[PDB]
């Protein structure tokens, strides 16, 4: 069970980490105008 | 222009009774058991 | 229907003497009842302990007997078990505890008399409703 | 101020003041004299209706308890000694409307509609990254010293009242607070489900303090920091820059608030004692299964070795980790904690030897009176479950507290993807439609 | 859309002569409502019990209609007992 | 001719349009919007049902009601010269002679109205898919209103006229009928739910289409009836919905016909159900369930629970509910759980 | 400018489904709470959701069919205690006490968040209005008031709506035994948003489709009337204005297309707002009204009204909503 939440764990902040450096990267820029 | 019409008969059919229906249960408001 | 003198027309010690409330001292008792009674006496039952009502009947057998306008307002100053083995006032509303108890300090002598008969005269007027529980409702 | 020069109707009035500095300070000083307005106006209104002798949480009150938690006008137990300090609380903030108000409508109809070409200084444009963060930083530091007059109040004028003061409630002097971050910022980092509830777990006054110090010093710290500075690179490419922008970002702040403000006026029974704001849910419910326990114990039952029809314990049973617990629906609510059921609690919780023998009168009164004062009524004030009958006129401050501000907060959520969407919108040029004459989709490549 | 014919109700409740008949007839419609209770000429037209009008002084029994064609006789029975 | 002249009169254009149609619509209509309005307003249900029903005896707008006739009168047309009423319009209010008259003057109301629809559509030049849509809430109406207490004992086991008595209706339905675990008022909601959705997902999506034609941010301005350009973007609606839900319209006429089909199929369905309940033909139980549960008495799911439920609001109910059926209960055989 | 390239495929408008940076936390989530919930609705053993260790039969291997089937709520003993797998002695325990349950909800109230970021996203890479995810608000509200909000407030998820039709059914009778959901104005919005939006459905539906244009003979479908993309309105407003200006009167009409389609977004959405705040304040327990022996005669008997029948209904339900659970007179959790 500790193995799984460690994966988990690792899971999650992986996205999280994609969600927050993604809009962080210039994300109003993105649009067609 | 005219001033009694059709709609002047659809106005007052609902217009009529629904005052003198408010001021029936105006007075009910008072009304003690 | 209405709320004839008969009705109330309530017991007013326990050797037979009557008396016969107003139709505003009714309207009192059930005002002040709802005031410091209502929170654990709804419908005439108790919430904190539904094996005692406050019914006629019940009222009647205990002792001493609070049927009557006299063994309410006592029980009002110096509440008792069902049996009066043991004083509850330090864990029930009244008179004698009123400093743990703040809703009964402004309830005088008069109070206490409407409160009482509005007891009575409930079960007159509801029948087995009340003190009856939510089967009656 | 029209349609035909403004671009918004008249549903949209408001938002022709945007680009009117002067307009839009008497606005948002107008409302807020109506917001101390409410505050005296209700006040008053509460002190004429209240009765010492009744419970705060049966005369329907709000503000009062709030004063109250403060230790003004209550002694021990939270009993009432003097109604001046409602009245001066009243008086005073009804007082200082009339001057916001005034203020609000002179710059309204009277003040400059711009203050750009009045005073620089007051003077400001939303573009102005420089300008903001310098108002913020103003503010900040505002909010940095109110904070701190939470902490004066406690530690050097008068104190706060403590629901957890020794020999009963009553108004104590927080001379010790916690200035510890790893207790501080530990309930930050709490969970926010059963058994932690993160920030809204505060149960001592200790925190409350030394948590309103740190809050106080970052404000400042952080007031000054937006005042020196100017916004990073990475910032400045990360945010919208606009005044609905801005709009947006806040109300997207007070929704979050809004619904934290709501757990913990319905857990919390520190900041928000009961004595004032009636029982919690939890409590109630743990209250019942207590009256119970000491009525059938009475009776000569053994609370123990009793067994529910189900086969857990009727009165007492074990939590999950084993913790001895009320049986019932309330095992659920066995993480409660409140100054009426600590005392009969073991370091394996509830103690059986406690049980039998150290229950106090006081407890039992607490018990019923918090049994039959739960959080349950109608919406015409109706006490009790939805079947009870007409007789109890009774709806606790939590439950009003708790579900006003959950839809204010919700609602604002709405407000904050509203005037988000479209400040990201306006800002790249499409909030009014799409261009006839150059539609990105036709520009762009088919799906399949 | 166009307009149909009819006088547009937007001056005429903002006339004159309008509100000069209308300042006496909607209160007297009010006041005839109120005078339909008030006098308890309603209770009468319409049979609605009136607060001691639903049973007697010693009863609870419904005075429910068990019966179709005596009926009315059932309910003309029912407010003798009063 | 004298029909040709009276014909010209009927279809004039007015304010309020009239029509053949108007001489059966109008004043039905009056008379159900004004028998209700007379009825929750004076008339009682002391001696159908033993309840107050109206302001005047002290109830609020939610608990007003026009109620069914009594249980004795059977599917009784209780009209006011009727055998039962005899003329006396008094006796006729405390039979419960004002259901009928709102039920049946509302019925030819409705035909009325539905009429209107035709009549309308076919002097402007239109296609009467209204009327056809509207068929759907007659379907309801009829099924509930008509066919269902003439399937049951009397008029007294129909809706009564009124906010609360309309959900003692569904309370009802439930603890008699489990109404929910019928497949025919499952189409029902789900018609109607997904007529809200295509109503809010329809509007939605036009109005953040939307063209640019005006320079006001209020983009209300910027549209006129008479222009022969779309207001929105179909291209770009269609690519957005695709994206994010995998599927789109492509065909608006496609589009608001089905927003037609799904609400007045939904309603259709569930209207084919009441038909059925009015035989106490019910979807209450499955059979294989109730075998196993019956064995073992460890077996639990949801559907026994509701069940429990159900029994648990027939005899509580019934009492009162039906009191024409003298139903005494002793505490003691009332169905209750532990403690409560 | 390596990242960049990810960056770009991620909010890329060329995608047939389109990812962005709320479908990075959105994909993850939904596939997980969808997995699990097609798994638990088959083969998971019972769950005693009442924490009486009485468990509740809810996948189809254990005896449900489709509409008895259900993923049931954790128990009752868990409460608002967080109960993921690891904190589980074994997968056994896990089941038994409706692991799952939380499982699912979470990621899945998660990925439907993440969902109406992501309608805006698209609005903005497509350069629409996005005011569509504020639409979606009304009902993701509505599924976070009966998944998260009323557990919140009764302090137990045993007390959230199960995942099952049946299920569902027997969240809404318990529910109008303790908070009168009927007698409550935000539900009858919420009731007056469905039927309403029902009703401006079917009757904007009906309206376009009667004033379509003849483009199609009637051999053919008249859906082949209108081809993808034209630049011409395929029906007549004018027309359609000039029937339902007749239904009724004209100015209880709309001329203006997108006035009309404003309405028909503003009603449902507004109306499902209410009727989600509804439980969410129903779940702070301020219930629906209570007139209960409100109207009394002279002498002092109660007048029932259709208000005291509901309430004998109510009763119905209460005493015998989860029979063994209740050990006190008073039903508070
Ligand atoms: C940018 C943001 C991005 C967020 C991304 C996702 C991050 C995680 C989100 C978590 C959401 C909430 C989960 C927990 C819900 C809950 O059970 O929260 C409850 C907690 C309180 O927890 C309780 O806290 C209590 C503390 O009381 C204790 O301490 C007290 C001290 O006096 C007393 O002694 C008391 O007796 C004692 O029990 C107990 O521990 C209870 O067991 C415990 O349940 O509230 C709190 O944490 C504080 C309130 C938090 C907000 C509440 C949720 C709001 C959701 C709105 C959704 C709207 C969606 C709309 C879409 C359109
Ligand atoms: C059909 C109408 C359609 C109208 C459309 C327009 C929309 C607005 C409607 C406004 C309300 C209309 C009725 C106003 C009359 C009224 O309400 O009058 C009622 C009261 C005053 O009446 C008094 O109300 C009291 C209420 O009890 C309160 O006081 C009691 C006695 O002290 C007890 O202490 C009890 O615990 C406490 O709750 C008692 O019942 C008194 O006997 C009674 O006289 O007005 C008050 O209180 C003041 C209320 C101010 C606003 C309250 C803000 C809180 C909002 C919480 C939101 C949560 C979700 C709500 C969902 C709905
Ligand atoms: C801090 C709060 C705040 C502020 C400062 C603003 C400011 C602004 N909003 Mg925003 N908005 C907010 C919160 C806020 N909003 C919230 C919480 C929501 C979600 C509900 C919205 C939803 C919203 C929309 C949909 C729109 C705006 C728009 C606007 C602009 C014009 C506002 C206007 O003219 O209103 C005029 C105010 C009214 C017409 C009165 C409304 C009254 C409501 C409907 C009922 C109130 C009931 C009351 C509480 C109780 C009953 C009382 C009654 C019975 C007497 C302006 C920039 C507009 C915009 O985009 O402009 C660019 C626009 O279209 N807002
Ligand atoms: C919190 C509420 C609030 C506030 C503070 C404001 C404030 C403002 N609005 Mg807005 N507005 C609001 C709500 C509010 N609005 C709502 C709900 C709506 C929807 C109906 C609108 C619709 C709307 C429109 C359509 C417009 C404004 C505009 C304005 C600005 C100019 C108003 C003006 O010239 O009035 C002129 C009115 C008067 C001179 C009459 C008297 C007004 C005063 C303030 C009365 C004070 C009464 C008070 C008791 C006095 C106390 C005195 C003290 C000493 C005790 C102003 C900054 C205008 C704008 O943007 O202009 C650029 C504009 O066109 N508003
Ligand atoms: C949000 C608050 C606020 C802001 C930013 C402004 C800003 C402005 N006001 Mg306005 N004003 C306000 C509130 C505000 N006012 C209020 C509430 C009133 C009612 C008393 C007035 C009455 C008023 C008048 C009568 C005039 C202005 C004018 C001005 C301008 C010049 C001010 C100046 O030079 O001050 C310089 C600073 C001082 C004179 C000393 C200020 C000392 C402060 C008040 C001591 C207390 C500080 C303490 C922290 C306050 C706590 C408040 C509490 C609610 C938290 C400027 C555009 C003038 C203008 O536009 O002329 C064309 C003008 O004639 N204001
Ligand atoms: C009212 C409060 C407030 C506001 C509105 C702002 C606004 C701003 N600050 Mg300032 N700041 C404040 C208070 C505030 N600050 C205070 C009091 C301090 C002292 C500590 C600072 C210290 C500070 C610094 C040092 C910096 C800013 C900067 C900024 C800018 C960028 C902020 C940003 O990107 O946030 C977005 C936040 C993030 C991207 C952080 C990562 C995301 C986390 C994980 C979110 C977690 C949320 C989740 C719900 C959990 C919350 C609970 C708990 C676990 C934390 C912006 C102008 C930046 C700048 O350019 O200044 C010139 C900068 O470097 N601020
Ligand atoms: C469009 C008009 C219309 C329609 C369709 C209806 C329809 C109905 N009304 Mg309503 N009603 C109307 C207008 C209408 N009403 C108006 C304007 C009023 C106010 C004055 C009323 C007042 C009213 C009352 C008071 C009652 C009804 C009732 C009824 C129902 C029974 C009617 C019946 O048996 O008629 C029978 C009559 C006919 C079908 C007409 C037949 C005509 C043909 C040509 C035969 C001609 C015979 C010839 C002249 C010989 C005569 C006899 C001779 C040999 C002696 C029915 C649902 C009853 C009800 O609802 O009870 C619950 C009831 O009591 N109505
Ligand atoms: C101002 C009050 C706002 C109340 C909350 C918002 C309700 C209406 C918005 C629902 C969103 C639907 C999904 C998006 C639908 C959508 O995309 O709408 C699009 C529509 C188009 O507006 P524009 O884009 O032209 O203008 C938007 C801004 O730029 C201002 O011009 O927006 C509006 O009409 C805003 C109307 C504000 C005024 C609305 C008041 C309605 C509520 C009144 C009170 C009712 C109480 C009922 C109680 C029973
Ligand atoms: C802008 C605008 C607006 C708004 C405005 C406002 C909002 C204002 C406010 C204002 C205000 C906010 C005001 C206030 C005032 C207050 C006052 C004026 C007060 C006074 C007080 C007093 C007088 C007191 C007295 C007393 C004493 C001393 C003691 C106690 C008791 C008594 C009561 C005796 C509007 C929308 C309308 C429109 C236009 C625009
Ligand atoms: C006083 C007190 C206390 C304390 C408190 C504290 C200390 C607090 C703090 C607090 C804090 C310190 C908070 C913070 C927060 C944060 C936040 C809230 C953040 C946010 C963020 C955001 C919102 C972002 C967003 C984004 C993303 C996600 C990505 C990129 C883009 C953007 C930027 C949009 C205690 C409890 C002890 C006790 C009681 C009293
Ligand atoms: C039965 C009958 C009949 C009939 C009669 C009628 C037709 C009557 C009518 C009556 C009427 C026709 C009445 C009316 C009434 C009305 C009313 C009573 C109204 C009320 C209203 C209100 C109350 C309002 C409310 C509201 C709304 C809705 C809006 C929002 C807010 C408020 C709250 C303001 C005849 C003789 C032929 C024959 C024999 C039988
Ligand atoms: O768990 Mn599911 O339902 Ca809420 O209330 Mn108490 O807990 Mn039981 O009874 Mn009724
Ligand atoms: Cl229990
Ligand atoms: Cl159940
Ligand atoms: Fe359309």
């Amino acid at each position: 069970m500790e193995t799984l939440k460690i994966t988990v764990y690792i899971v999650v902040t992986f996205f999280v980490l994609l969600f927050v450096f993604g809009f962080l990267s210039g994300d109003p820029a993105r649009n067609p105008k | 222009y005219p001033i009694f019409t059709v709609r002047w008969v659809a106005v007052h059919t609902l217009a009529v009774p629904t005052i003198f229906f408010l001021g029936a249960i105006a007075a009910m408001q008072f009304i003690q058991r | 229907a209405e709320l004839t003198p008969e009705v109330l027309t309530v017991p007013l010690n326990s050797e037979g003497k009557t008396i016969t409330l107003t139709e505003k001292q009714y309207l009192e008792g059930k005002r002040l009842f709802q005031y410091a009674c209502a929170s654990c006496h709804v419908g005439g039952i108790t919430k904190t302990n539904p094996s005692l009502d406050l019914r006629t009947e019940t009222l009647a057998l205990a002792t001493p007997p609070r049927d009557n306008i006299e063994g309410l307002v006592d029980y009002m100053k110096n509440p008792t078990t069902y049996d009066g083995e043991q004083e509850i006032a330090e864990v029930h509303p009244s008179l004698r505890s009123a400093d743990i108890f703040p809703k009964m300090r402004n309830l005088t002598e008069k109070d206490l008399v409407a409160i009482a008969g509005h007891i009575l005269v409930e079960p007159k007027i509801l029948g087995d409703k009340w003190g009856g529980g939510k089967v009656y409702y | 101020r029209d349609q035909e020069s403004s671009g918004f109707a008249w549903w949209a009035g408001n938002a022709r003041l945007i680009n009117l500095s002067g307009k839009l300070l008497g606005a948002h000083v107008a409302h807020a004299g109506l917001i101390v307005f409410w505050a005296g106006a209700m006040t008053l209104f509460e002190l004429a209706h209240f009765i010492p002798e009744k419970p705060m949480y049966e005369q329907g009150l709000i503000l009062i308890p709030h004063i109250a938690t403060l230790g003004w006008g209550v002694g021990p137990g939270g009993e009432v000694v003097d109604t001046f300090p409602f009245f001066v609380v009243g008086v005073v903030h009804l007082i200082s409307s009339a001057v916001l108000g005034f203020g609000g409508v002179y710059h309204a109809i009277r003040g400059p509609e711009t203050l750009e070409e009045y005073s620089s200084f007051f003077g400001y444009d939303w573009k102005d990254k420089n300008k903001m963060t310098t108002i913020l930083g103003f503010h900040l530091i505002v909010l940095g010293i109110g904070a701190l007059l939470l902490v004066a109040k406690a530690m050097f004028f008068g104190g706060l009242y403590d629901t957890w003061a020794p020999g009963g409630g009553d108004v104590r002097v927080i001379t010790n607070p916690t200035l510890d971050p790893r207790v501080i910022f530990g309930y930050l980092l709490k969970s926010p489900f059963g058994g932690e509830g993160w920030i809204v777990s505060v149960n001592n006054l200790e925190d409350v303090v030394g948590g309103h110090i740190w809050i106080g010093l970052i404000c400042i710290a952080g007031g000054i920091w937006h005042i020196l500075t100017t916004p990073f690179g990475w910032a400045r490419r990360a945010f919208i820059w606009s005044g609905e922008a801005y709009l947006s970002y806040s109300l997207g702040a007070l929704s979050m608030m809004g619904f934290i403000a709501t757990c913990f006026v319905w857990f919390n029974n520190t900041v928000y004692p009961s004595e004032f704001y009636g029982p919690t849910g939890p409590e109630a419910s743990q209250a019942q299964a207590m009256t119970f326990l000491i009525r059938d114990q009475k009776l000569g039952a053994n609370v123990g070795s009793a067994q529910g029809p189900t086969g857990l314990g009727k009165y007492l049973m074990r939590s999950p980790t084993g913790e001895i617990i009320f049986g019932g629906e309330t095992m659920r609510f066995w993480d409660f904690r409140g100054p009426w059921l600590e005392p009969l609690r073991g370091p394996n919780g509830l103690d059986l030897n406690k049980i039998k023998n150290d229950i106090q009168p006081w407890q039992e009164r607490r018990a019923a009176e918090y049994m039959t004062h739960a959080p349950l009524g109608s919406l015409n004030s109706v006490g009790g479950v939805a079947t009870e009958i007409n007789s109890v006129n009774f709806v606790s401050p939590r439950s009003w507290l708790a579900t006003s501000h959950f839809v204010l907060a919700f609602f604002f959520l709405v407000g904050h993807l509203w005037h988000a969407g479209r400040a990201r919108a306006a800002a790249a040029g499409f909030e009014k439609g799409i261009d006839r004459e150059s539609e990105p989709v036709l520009s762009m490549p088919s799906l399949d | 859309a166009g307009t149909t014919g009819e006088r547009p109700f937007s001056d005429i409740i903002t006339s004159v002569r309008y509100w000069v008949i209308h300042s006496i007839t909607i209160p007297a419609l009010f006041i005839a409502g109120w005078l339909f209770v008030s006098t308890g000429l309603a209770y009468d037209v319409f049979g609605t019990p009136r607060p001691d009008s639903y049973y007697a002084q010693e009863q609870r029994s419904i005075p429910l209609v068990t019966d179709r064609f005596e009926a009315k006789q059932q309910v003309e029975t029912f407010l003798e007992q009063l | 001719g004298w029909f040709d002249i009276l014909d010209d009169w009927l279809k004039r254009d007015r304010f309020v349009f009239v029509g053949w149609s108007g001489i059966l619509l109008f004043p039905c209509a009056y008379l159900a919007l004004g028998g209700w309005l007379t009825g929750t307003t004076f008339v009682t249900s002391w001696y159908t049902h033993g309840l107050a029903s109206s302001y005047l005896e002290g109830c609020n707008f939610l608990t007003v009601a026009v109620s069914t006739p009594a249980n004795s009168m059977g599917h009784s047309l209780l009209l006011l010269w009727g055998p039962e009423a005899q003329g006396d319009f008094t006796r006729w209010c405390q039979l419960g002679g004002l259901w009928t008259f709102i039920a049946l003057h509302g019925a030819f109301g409705l035909i009325g109205f539905m009429l209107r629809q035709f009549e309308i559509a076919r002097l402007v030049g239109v296609r009467p898919y209204n009327a056809i849509a509207f068929s759907a809430p007659i379907a309801v109406f009829v099924s509930v209103f008509l066919i269902y207490p003439l399937g049951q004992s009397s008029w007294f086991f129909a809706p009564s006229f009124g906010v609360a008595a309309i959900f003692r209706f569904l309370l009802f339905f439930q603890g008699f009928h489990n109404w929910t675990l019928n497949p025919f008022h499952m189409m029902g909601v789900a018609g109607v739910l997904g007529g809200a959705l295509l109503c809010a997902i329809h509007g939605a999506t036009v109005e953040n289409t939307l063209f640019q034609d005006g320079e006001g941010a209020s983009t209300f301005r910027a549209f006129n009836p008479t222009q022969a350009e779309e207001t929105y973007s179909m291209v770009t609606a269609n690519r957005f919905w695709s994206q994010i839900f995998g599927i789109a319209f492509s065909n608006k006429r496609w589009l608001h016909f089905f927003m037609l089909f799904v609400p007045v199929t939904g309603l259709w369905m569930s209207a084919i159900g009441v038909v059925g309940l009015a035989l106490n033909l019910r979807s209450y139980d499955f059979i294989s369930q109730e075998i196993r549960a019956a064995e073992d008495p460890e077996f639990e799911t949801f559907y026994t629970k509701n069940l429990l439920l159900n029994e648990g609001i027939r005899a509580w109910m019934a009492p009162q509910d039906q009191p024409h059926e003298n139903f005494v209960f002793p505490e003691e055989v009332l169905p209750r759980g532990n403690a409560l | 400018n390596l990242w960049e390239r990810f960056c770009n495929w991620v909010t890329s408008t060329d995608n047939r489904l389109y990812v962005g940076w709320f479908g990075v936390i959105m994909i993850p989530t939904l596939l997980a709470a969808t997995i699990c919930f097609v798994i638990a609705f088959i083969a998971a053993p019972p769950v005693d959701i009442d924490g009486i260790r009485e468990p509740v039969s809810g996948s189809l291997l254990y005896g449900n069919n489709i509409i008895t089937g259900a993923v049931v709520p954790s128990s009752n003993a868990i409460g608002l205690h967080f109960y993921p797998i690891w904190e589980a002695a074994s997968l056994d325990e896990w089941l038994y006490n409706g692991g799952p349950y939380q499982l699912i909800i979470f990621h899945f109230l998660l990925g439907a968040s993440c969902y109406m970021g992501r309608q805006w996203e698209l609005s903005y890479r497509l350069g629409m209005r996005p005011w569509i995810c504020v639409a979606y608000s009304a009902p993701l509200a509505s599924a976070f008031a009966v998944f998260l909000i009323y557990p919140i407030g009764q302090g137990s998820f045993s007390d959230g709506m199960p995942l099952g039709i049946s299920g569902t059914f027997n969240f809404m009778i318990v529910f109008q035994a303790e908070h009168n959901i009927l007698m409550h104005p935000f539900h009858q919005l919420g009731v007056a948003g469905v039927f309403g939006g029902a009703l401006f459905c079917a009757m904007h539906g009906s309206l376009v489709t009667s004033s379509l244009i003849r483009e199609t003979t009637e051999t053919e479908s008249a859906n082949y009337g209108y081809k993808f993309g034209q630049e011409e309105e395929t029906y007549n407003i004018v027309a359609a204005h000039g029937y339902f200006g007749r239904l009724i009167f004209q100015y209880a009409s709309f001329n203006n297309s997108r006035s009309l389609h404003f309405f028909l977004a503003a009603w449902p959405v507004v109306g499902v707002w209410f009727t989600a705040l509804g439980i969410s304040t129903m779940a702070f327990n301020l219930n629906g009204f209570n007139f209960n022996h409100s109207v009394i005669d002279a002498k002092g008997n109660v007048i029932n009204t259709w208000a005291d029948i509901i309430n004998r209904a109510n009763l119905g339900m209460e005493v015998m909503h989860e029979r063994n659970a209740h050990n006190f007179p008073l039903d508070l959790a």
